[PDB]
């Protein structure tokens, strides 16, 4: 995929969900479908647990490498954490390419 | 054993194995003949204007091996890989070996 990630022939199934409808006060027959419904909404919890496989790095590089570090100067707030109002802040886009390898 | 047969190999690596890491370092040394094979009584009086610099002792014709510095066992990249991922460490074992000697 042009946007990064893993291309899959059979990716994780789509999980759809909806609130089964409950009719309002109907009082007479009509071969026409009922259109009066009680307004409802649902809430709940969802837990998703993934397992990943990792590829250990085994380099014989001598000098030190580059790492992703929390390098800010004169921080007025902590990144990746909620601010005064309770809104989550994220000022950086952390990628994945930090370690190196001799081509 | 023999003249034309090496006494040991050069092992120099690190091997992380969970909660243990084994490091290994080989090096070439040279040993001079100090004090022409004698013992001398070395001594000093107060120097720099401080009598704390005044001592009395002995210099011997021996040399010693010192492995008491971290960068004698760790590479800069294995040190970094330690201080960025662990909360502490402590030494468990040691095993020195001298080989491939040559007197000139």
């Amino acid at each position: 995929p042009a946007m990064g990630g893993f291309g899959l022939k059979h990716p994780p199934p789509m999980m759809l969900i909806k609130n089964t409808p409950v009719p309002g006060n109907i009082t007479s027959f009509s071969d026409v479908p009922v259109s009066s419904f009680i307004t409802q909404y649902s809430t709940g919890q969802v837990t998703v647990e993934m397992e990943w496989e990792l590829k250990k790095e085994n380099s014989k590089r001598w000098n030190p490498e580059i790492q992703y570090t929390n390098n800010y100067n004169d921080p007025q707030f902590v990144d990746f954490a909620p601010d005064g109002s309770g809104e989550y802040r994220t000022t950086r886009a952390i990628g994945t390419r930090y370690l190196t390898r001799p081509l | 054993d023999g003249v034309g047969n090496a006494s040991g190999d050069w092992h120099c690596d690190s091997t992380w194995m969970g909660d243990r890491v084994v490091t290994k370092s080989t090096r070439t040394w040279v040993l001079p003949s100090y004090n022409n094979h004698q013992y001398r009584e070395i001594k000093s009086g107060s120097v720099d204007g401080s009598n704390a610099n005044a001592y009395f002792g002995y210099s011997t014709p021996w040399g010693y091996f010192d492995f008491n510095r971290f960068h004698s066992h760790w590479s800069p990249r294995d040190w970094q890989r330690l201080i960025n991922n662990y909360w502490g460490f402590r030494p468990r074992s040691l095993r020195v070996k001298i080989f491939n000697i040559q007197v000139k």
